[PDB]
């Protein structure tokens, strides 16, 4: 799974068989990171019109 | 890909199922490749 974004700490109870989360487009905006099974939050980084 | 979901609930209805909602959580996803057409349960008897 590839895409940029920023990596935060999150407040979102998964259930163990749950690993990612889906938005509305259905881009990722949590995942379960292998190894140390913590969740990550994918916050899309800043951008706008300058 | 054989998808077991299972959901155990503590119930007090005598006869029939309880009326309610419970939502059956994704138990095993296992990797057979196999066709599968009919099953059958299995009991367990009581001797004395
Ligand atoms: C699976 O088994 C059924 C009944 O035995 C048969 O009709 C069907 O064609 C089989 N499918 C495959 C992919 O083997």
């Amino acid at each position: 799974l590839t895409g940029t974004g920023v990596l935060t700490e999150s407040n979102k109870k998964f259930l163990p068989f749950q690993q990612f989360g889906r938005d509305i487009a259905d881009t990722t905006d949590a995942v379960r990171d292998p190894q140390t099974l913590e969740i990550l939050d994918i916050t899309p980084c800043s951008f706008g019109g300058v | 890909y054989f998808k077991i979901y299972s959901k155990h609930t503590p119930i007090n209805l005598v006869r029939d199922l309880p009326q309610g909602f419970s939502a059956l959580e994704p138990l095993v996803d296992l990797p057979i490749g196999i066709n599968i057409t009919r099953f059958q349960t299995l009991l367990a008897l009581h001797r004395s």
